[PDB]
């Protein structure tokens, strides 16, 4: 019943308030959603948001992020954003500057760069430290199935049976 | 992932997420987070909803969209979110997933599948009455 | 885009799509096609659907998920499809889009948006009824 | 009402034919759907499916495809699949060799090579020219907005004012 309102997943207070401040200055809901989410990018909230965490099998960090305009029902989305930190920032740019919904990969990097986003490695010593111990644990866990060598015991490159 | 839902005073809604995926994902993997209707969805005529958890399973059930469709009937947020979790629950009894719902009036709620390693979900809340961001919690079903 | 729906003799359903996208798309653009719930959706306990058209617009309303969701609620395949076109229609009166629907028992149907330059939607149907595929056309709404 | 049932978008007789033949041979819905769509990739149905059609702004064709099992409700999908012609073939693999749902871009190409897909150019003199005619017309139409130079009149590179 009492408006405005902000609700985020997990105990990320710094983000909740970064969103409220956005509303405080009479910012749009969209503005508030970008500020809160992006705040967790800097803080790498629980290592589940932002760079320097959750490395793929090759050790790289790739970011997904979206924002939805509830009024027009317009979406700005990035999937597999490579070498760009402000993921949701790039997402607002797809909403605001293209008639599209989702752009992905190294292609979304080139779009981000035009939008003025700084291309930079998303790796940290920590992100890699995580990658090496994994390699040492025989890539367990992983997401393959029905491939040789056995996915539950060995690291790839795998081939279909 | 940080799923975030915002309802301005004008009554205009917004939603969004940002993540780095799940650890050790195959090079090029993209989950539910950036997918409208799955990771998050928002509609001024009904409400919004965001999701967090295993994107590979969630993405196939469009939790955020369905949560909003229930609320579009006038379903209470806690229930729309709860019904969604249950639909998935049938198919994958052990799925990791949590969703936050909020209708057009400012009513919120959340729900989560109960695993022996995930029994309660904490989410932040910020509205007038309280002011100060408040940390909510729900017991998983 | 080619959207396909198939119900095995044993009652199992599958849906899929393959497309090169929209002409002159921005480098890196992914439309509604590979998105579960947007381009296509299959559910053995309800049915299947598949959309085709302006994916940018389509994706945001999850046409296939809602077509199945209605058929799950117990609706005529055609009426489930037409309702889905009507909802997007209300939000984008000149959007290009077409959907095919089919319930678990083998009944099917489609619907499309009526534009100055698209008043009929042709789609192929191959069934035991006519051991030979036969093109069908539905007037747009 | 009697089964099996194959329904597909557009008057693409051959795809319908290809899918029905799968089922006849004892194939499953999955094999049926893969045969139908794989057929429209070879034939380039309308140039809206498969290679050598709908080039992006840089003239490259990228394929989107997905397969979904209604029984297990598992999905195999590819987006921005680069340099691989059998899109639906690669999607079927993501469904059977991974627990993931969506693999995109040049990262998805690697995957397809690992699965045994021939890495090749999706361009054709037809699409190559379709793109030059487009550029000569000052890039009309395009999907940009709220940028300079004016999208309604000039080609890129674009940028926010
Ligand atoms: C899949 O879609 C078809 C088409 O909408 C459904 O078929 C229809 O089924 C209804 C319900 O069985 C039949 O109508 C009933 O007719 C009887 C006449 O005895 C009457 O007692 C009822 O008051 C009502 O009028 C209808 O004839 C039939 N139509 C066709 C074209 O087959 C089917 O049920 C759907 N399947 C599922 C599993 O939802
Ligand atoms: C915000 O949260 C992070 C996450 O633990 C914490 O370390 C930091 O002190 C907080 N920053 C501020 C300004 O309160
Ligand atoms: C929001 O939630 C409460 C509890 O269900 C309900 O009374 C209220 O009317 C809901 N809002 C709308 C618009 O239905
Ligand atoms: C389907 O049939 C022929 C048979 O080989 C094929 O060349 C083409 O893809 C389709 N032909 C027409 C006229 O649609
Ligand atoms: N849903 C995210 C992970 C999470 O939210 O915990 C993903 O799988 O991409
Ligand atoms: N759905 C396709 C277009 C089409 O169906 O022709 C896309 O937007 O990628």
């Amino acid at each position: 019943s009492p408006l405005p309102l902000v609700v985020n997943t997990w105990p990320f207070k710094n983000a909740t308030e970064a969103a409220w401040r956005a509303l405080a200055s009479g910012g749009s809901a969209l503005d508030a959603v970008e500020s809160g989410c992006a705040m967790c990018e800097r803080e790498q909230c629980d290592g589940s948001v932002g760079f320097g965490g959750s490395p793929d099998e090759l050790g790289e960090t790739t970011l997904d992020a979206m924002i939805m305009d509830g009024t027009t029902m317009d979406v700005g989305a990035v999937g597999d954003l490579r070498r760009i930190k402000n993921a949701i920032g790039v997402a607002r740019k797809v909403l605001e500057h293209t008639t599209h919904t989702l752009l992905v990969g190294e292609s979304a990097t080139t779009f981000a760069q035009s939008m003025g986003f700084i291309n930079e490695d998303l790796s940290t010593s920590a992100s890699q430290a995580l990658h090496s111990d994994w390699l040492a644990r025989n890539c367990q866990p992983n997401y393959w199935r029905n491939v040789i060598p056995d996915p539950s015991k060995y690291c790839g490159p795998y081939k279909p049976p | 992932t940080i799923g975030m839902v915002v309802i301005h005073k004008t009554g205009h809604i917004a939603a969004g997420t940002s993540t780095n995926g799940i650890k050790f994902k195959i090079h090029g993997r993209v989950g539910d987070s950036p997918i409208p209707g799955a990771g998050a969805y928002a509609d001024d005529t009904a409400g919004a909803a965001a999701a967090t958890g295993n994107g590979d399973i969630l993405m196939r059930f469009l939790p955020s969209y369905q949560a909003v469709e229930y609320m579009r009937r006038g379903e209470d947020p806690t229930i729309a979110c709860q019904k969604v979790i249950s639909r998935i629950q049938k198919h994958f009894p052990e799925f990791f997933g949590a969703v936050i719902c909020a209708n057009v009036t400012g009513s919120y709620g959340a729900a989560c599948n109960k695993l022996s390693t995930f029994t309660q979900f904490s989410f932040m809340v910020y509205n007038s009455e309280k002011n100060q961001p408040t940390e909510e919690k729900v017991d998983c079903i």
